[PDB]
């Protein structure tokens, strides 16, 4: 499971498949608990449109979703597919993921303002347009 | 009481959920 | 350990201010 | 104190006054704790870094600093000045922070990707440098 999603995103950490593997687990036990709440109660709708929103600003969830549809879509995968090279490689940017590894290990790449030198940086959905070359 | 009990348990668990994206989302 | 009620409270208190901050940046968008 | 910051930064609701009001006691209240951990503590220091590395993303602190400068540097005009109205009169964008107001209200203004027209909306430091014309 986690040896085929490691090497499909060229993950070499075990350890980051496992937080966000927990990660998934998180946002069901949320989802649970939100559906477990009075369906009168106003702070479910908000709370559950609050982690939708959320999902959406992150680029996890990729298509218009409800808490019955977090399930399916909320996998490791969706989240691996945030990492910065797997969207570099989306992007283009770079020709494969272990090229796109190489040139943010060496200092070539920001997102936003910043140097970004770490391959598990996360790319929400408000920074994916502004990944660019330092030179 | 109970519902307000309810309520903050999610409150914690959302809280912690975002504290968790941030961490790996920032620099 | 003796850490432990001291360390969950901040680890909740910070949690509670990153979500916070979050709202305030926060806009409406629904993909497609 | 909530009439004035108000009026400074044109922020109609008596609300967002609170909102950072209760943030800055929060970051004092959180200070104040991690410094009760021992100074050898690994825990205290990863939390004052990542304490201080949000209000420098936030730019709620736009200066290097430490925990002992957070009673100083963390204040509420330091929360309002992020709104996205004062951010632009800043930049320059507007003449005043009304017409900062307006343009963002009648949907002129983009930060990021996204249109904004809430000018209660905070500009992190990520987003500083992109804000635009529609």
């Amino acid at each position: 499971r986690d040896t085929q999603v490691m090497r499909t995103y060229h993950i070499q950490n075990r350890e980051d498949y496992h937080k966000y593997n927990r990660i998934c687990g998180d946002i069901r036990r949320l989802a649970n608990k939100l559906s477990l709440l009075p369906p009168t109660d106003p702070f479910r709708r908000k709370h559950e449109q609050l982690l939708l929103d959320k999902l959406y600003a992150m680029g996890v969830l990729t298509t218009k979703s409800k808490i019955s549809d977090l399930e399916n879509k909320v996998t490791v995968s969706a989240i691996c597919r945030r990492r910065l090279p797997v969207i570099m490689h989306r992007l283009k940017m770079a020709e494969t993921i272990q090229d796109a590894v190489k040139f943010i290990e060496q200092g070539h790449v920001r997102v936003g303002p910043n140097l970004i030198n770490d391959p598990a940086y996360l790319v929400t959905r408000n920074m994916e347009d502004y990944v660019t070359w330092v030179d | 009481g109970p519902l307000q009990k309810a309520h903050s348990e999610i409150s914690e668990l959302y809280a912690n959920l975002v504290y968790k994206l941030d961490v790996l989302s920032s620099v």
